[PDB]
């Protein structure tokens, strides 16, 4: 349940994440100097992704322990 | 930037077009004819900030494109189809055709939704670009 909630958080945050293509000077500048809002969005995405990976690790460990017991 | 780029001329053109509204028309009429002006202004619009904020360039582009139907169609073609200039001749090879930004979207929206004799034709051109694309 917790990992599903974390995945939903990451999904909602990523659905608003956009990647400009590297095909113009303005996009190149976006990548050269990441704008502040992009920095905050990336920080939030990293936090949510770390939460998702930790909960995924815990879920797989719990599943393997349950398999040990079964 | 004014010393090292062409942006100063665009700031002058924006001042001429916008400073006194009652003269805008006349200024636009004097500015529309010059060859490759719309291509150059679009190139400056899609370039990284060089001393002129995007809204002013957009105002210049819209006011030129709206001063007659032919120029409006040319601006639509520049934004959607071919933005290159029409060893001394302007080239403007550097930018991919049809790239979109907030500025281009706003310009196209204003061209389509501005009510004047050319609006139909502009819409027509827009729709053409759609069908051709499809």
């Amino acid at each position: 349940c917790r990992y599903n909630l974390a995945c939903h958080r990451l999904e909602t945050l990523l659905q608003s994440i956009d990647l400009p293509p590297l095909n113009s000077a303005n996009n190149a500048q976006y990548f050269l100097r990441k704008p502040d809002k992009a920095v905050e969005e990336d920080s939030r995405v990293f936090s949510a992704y770390q939460d998702c990976i930790q909960l995924q690790l815990q879920l797989n460990l719990a599943h393997n322990a349950v398999q040990r017991l079964k | 930037q004014v010393s090292k780029t062409s942006i100063g001329w665009l700031r002058l053109l924006h001042h001429c077009l916008t400073h006194i509204s009652d003269l805008e028309g006349m200024m636009a009429s004097a500015a529309a004819p010059t060859a490759n002006l719309l291509q150059t202004c679009a190139a400056l619009l899609m370039s990284p900030y060089c001393g002129m904020h995007s809204p002013n360039i957009e105002v210049v582009l819209v006011k030129i494109g709206l001063q007659s139907t032919r120029i409006g169609l040319k601006l639509i073609d520049i934004l959607l189809r071919n933005c290159a200039a029409s060893l001394n001749s302007p080239l403007l090879f550097g930018r991919l055709n049809g790239l979109s930004s907030d500025s281009t979207i706003d310009i196209l929206y204003q061209l389509g939704t501005t009510q004047d004799p050319g609006t139909k034709d502009r819409i027509q051109a827009l729709l053409k670009w759609v069908s051709d694309s499809a």
